[PDB]
């Protein structure tokens, strides 16, 4: 499908951190429920050819065309063992469908009312800041997306699950096609969701960080208070390696 | 042997070119670090850093568009006037040396071609040829199909490549790893031919890569200028006078050339690559740069003066001067674009220029650049000389063949013009409101 | 060849409209 020239246009455009003298991944929350944000949630459900990022990756699933995987607490396995079966996901989470049609491009039967376009409303990004050793800059590279279901929680109280975790990898030819509007006050589509990612757009709150003990923020951070001070104070830390990487803004010479 | 002097090279001479500036190495942050708020765009920037390179003062006119197009007329003729199909006279191109060896047939320019009054039958249909008659309107213009331009151009940067080594041993450093005798490399490249029927062929080829040959693209491009576009960029608009004298009248020969194309545009650089390489004297190993279309980060740095502070071509932040004047030629009122004195584009430096001496930077025409456009370009690039290259295939999607288009022109609004907005247009397609200047990397030390 | 000149054209004469 893709051109010869095209093919080498895009392995030029990926990012590789494999000699970086300097990492740090980060996992984010990112809520959708807030504007510069929501962009991955428009249309909360699909009108006629427009799906929001979750609907889009339940499609690319009731096909064979996107490889998941189990959300584990405490680390990240994309291996055969941890790939998931579309069958014991929708009984797991109680998505209602049916006996498919046509086995291609269609493993069940599932309506726009069943699908959680509109209930899934937060995201677990995974970023890798890493420092290049040939041109000495500071980029980010996204590892993983996490959908999060903010359904209900059973006799009372809010319950939020994550669903699974999507390699960036696998989904970015699919989510380099489909246009987006990134305002509100602008609705031309003008825009990817590959571009909202790849230009770093979304807000979210530092959840966990890759450390020696596997501590995420939660198990130190009672209050969500706390929480948002740690985040804050991670973040910081991550400005401040920047900004001391150069020394051209030094005037006590 | 004794000490370790210096084997010294042979010293070289460079030539300025004319109507051109300089532009020295520098940074500067791309993009602005503010947002409108009320277009719905966020603001993205990216300091970077830029070589010296020689830029043109001014937007390409109408006349120096012209000399290009008087070139390739002018060939075509005399390729027609040896022609056995249409003349035969073989003095219009010379196959054998003085001494008789055989040579590289190429044209006779020393010799005048025929007047037309003073012209022989054969020597009439050939000039001819060339020319196109409106039926209606009895109007004899040079004939826009048949104004083909056909160049080379050798791909540097991807024969460089270390996936692209000639011998497979050497496409790999790591020793760990065993050269596969299988593996095999897909490259492509353009070519371009004229068949017997007259029409022009161009293709993409997709080969295993085994010789030089795989990074030479070779084009054949209607250079004539796209005169409909005035009537076809204004609908219900009285814009045919433009379309019939704006690229034809006297008058207007010092304004910028409108209606050209991306692809028209490297074309005319690759002529003036050549012709100027064929007036000089070069001693022996002296190798120069082509002129070529400015990168989108090369002509960001040089609008604003390489200075992050400005997002103008000019030191304040307004748009007029302490009395009242306009700084360039775009749109400043709604339905008002004469208030700085012109609705068309206006005659090259009508306004004051740079500090690096540059005119009409902003408004006026909007320039191309060779950068390809994307959304996430700006974070795509490098550091050093940034640069988002891509020859699309012709097989590809139409999405995949847009450019970037800085500088705003005589029709935009003041956002538009400022420095740091990015525009973008298909390479295929000509405007009546975007030009372009070349520049040339500058060897200096 | 040579420089970047221009290819000028013949310079027209404008009449006034009587009137
Ligand atoms: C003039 O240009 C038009 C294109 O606009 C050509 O017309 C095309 O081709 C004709 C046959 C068809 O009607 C259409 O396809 C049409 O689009 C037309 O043929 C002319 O260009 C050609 O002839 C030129 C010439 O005879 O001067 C060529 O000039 C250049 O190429 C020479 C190739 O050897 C080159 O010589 C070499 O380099 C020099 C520096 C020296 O080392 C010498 O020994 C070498 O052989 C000339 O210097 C160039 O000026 C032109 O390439 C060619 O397309
Ligand atoms: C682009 O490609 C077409 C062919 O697809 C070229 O040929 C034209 O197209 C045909 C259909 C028409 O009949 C003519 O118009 C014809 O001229 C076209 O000119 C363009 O050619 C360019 O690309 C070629 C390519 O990529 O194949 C270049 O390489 C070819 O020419 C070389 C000339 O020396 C040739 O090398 C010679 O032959 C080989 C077998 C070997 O003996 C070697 O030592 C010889 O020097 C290459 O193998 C060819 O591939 C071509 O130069 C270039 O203009
Ligand atoms: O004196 C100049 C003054 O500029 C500012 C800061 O960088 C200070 O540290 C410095 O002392
Ligand atoms: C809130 O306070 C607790 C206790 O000091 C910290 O562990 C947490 O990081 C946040 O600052
Ligand atoms: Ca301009």
């Amino acid at each position: 499908t893709l051109s010869n020239r095209a093919q080498e246009f895009n392995r030029r455009l990926t990012q590789k951190t494999d000699n970086a003298p300097w990492r740090r991944v980060v996992y984010r929350r990112v809520d959708l429920m807030e504007e510069s944000n929501a962009v991955l949630y428009y249309p909360p459900r699909p009108i006629g050819d427009r799906k929001n990022l979750f609907s889009t990756i339940f499609g690319l699933i009731n096909s064979n065309s996107l490889d998941v995987y189990e959300y584990l607490d405490g680390f990240e396995a994309f291996t055969d063992q941890y790939k998931i079966k579309f069958q014991e996901f929708l009984d797991r989470f109680g998505i209602y469908y049916q006996p498919s049609t046509n086995k291609n491009a269609e493993l069940f039967k599932v309506a726009d009312s069943d699908i959680p376009s509109a209930e899934v409303k937060a995201y677990y990004v995974k970023e890798e800041w890493y420092f290049t050793p040939t041109n000495s800059d500071v980029d980010i590279k996204i590892q993983a997306i996490c959908p999060i279901m903010t359904g209900q929680d059973e006799f009372g109280e809010v319950r939020n699950q994550p669903l699974f975790w999507i390699p960036y990898e696998n989904i970015r030819p699919y989510i380099a096609r489909e246009r987006v509007m990134l305002s509100s006050l602008n609705n031309t589509r003008n825009s990817t969701i590959d571009d909202f990612f790849r230009l770093n757009l979304y807000k979210g709150d530092i959840v966990k960080t890759e450390n020696l003990h596997n501590r995420a923020l939660a198990e130190y951070c009672p209050t969500p208070d706390s929480m948002k001070m740690e985040s804050k104070r991670i973040d910081k830390e991550l400005q401040g390696f920047r900004d001391g990487l150069f020394v051209t803004q030094d005037t006590t010479w | 042997g004794g000490e370790l002097t210096g084997a010294k090279l042979s010293s070289w001479n460079e030539p300025s070119p004319f109507g051109m500036i300089q532009v020295p190495r520098g940074s500067i942050v791309l993009g602005n670090k503010e947002a409108d708020s009320l277009w719905g765009i966020p603001a993205e920037s990216r300091p970077i850093s830029v070589d010296a390179f020689w830029m043109d003062r001014t937007e390409i006119t109408n006349a120096q568009y012209r000399q290009f197009v008087y070139y390739v007329r002018d060939s075509i003729i005399r390729e027609r006037l040896a022609d056995p199909a249409y003349g035969g006279n073989e003095e219009y191109k010379i196959t054998e040396n003085k001494f008789g060896e055989p040579v590289t047939p190429h044209l006779d320019w020393s010799k005048p071609i025929p007047s037309e009054k003073r012209a022989t039958e054969e020597e009439i249909a050939a000039i001819n040829s060339v020319y196109y008659t409106n039926p209606v309107t009895h109007d004899r213009k040079l004939n826009p199909d048949q104004m083909v331009y056909r160049y080379e151009v050798y791909d540097y940067r991807s024969a460089a490549l270390r996936e692209h080594q000639l011998k497979a041993a050497k496409r790999n450093l790591n020793t760990d790893i065993k050269v596969d005798p299988n593996a095999v490399v897909m490259i492509s490249k353009d070519t371009a031919f004229v068949d017997e029927s007259g029409n022009i062929i161009s293709e993409t080829i997709t080969r295993p890569l085994s010789s030089e040959y795989d990074f030479l693209n070779t084009y054949i491009v209607p250079i004539y200028p796209d005169e409909t576009c005035w009537v076809n960029d204004f609908p219900n608009a009285r814009t045919e006078i433009y379309t019939r004298m704006y690229f034809n009248h006297p008058g207007y020969d010092d304004y910028p050339v409108v209606g050209i194309s991306w692809e028209q545009a490297q074309a005319f650089c690759a002529w003036r690559s050549e012709f100027f390489r064929k007036g000089i004297r070069l001693p022996e190993g002296q190798i120069m740069d082509d002129f070529r279309l400015p990168t989108e980060a090369e002509w960001e740095y040089a609008a604003r003066m390489g200075d992050s502070n400005n997002k103008y071509p000019w030191s304040t932040e307004d748009l007029r001067t302490g009395r009242g004047c306009f700084l360039g030629n775009f749109k400043p009122g709604e339905g008002d674009y004469t208030a700085d004195g012109h609705l068309i584009p206006s005659r090259v430096s009508s306004f004051s220029p740079n500090d690096f001496g540059l005119y009409d930077m902003a408004g006026n025409v909007a320039e191309w650049t060779s950068t390809a456009f994307s959304e996430s370009g700006l974070k795509q690039m490098s550091d050093i000389n940034p640069e988002l290259e891509y020859k699309a295939a012709l097989t590809d999607p139409y999405i995949l063949k847009q450019k970037v288009v800085r500088g705003g022109s005589w029709k935009d609004v003041a956002r538009f013009i400022r420095s740091a907005t990015r525009s973008h247009e298909y390479q295929n397609v000509g405007r009546s409101y975007i030009g372009f200047r070349c520049v040339r990397t500058s060897i200096a030390f």
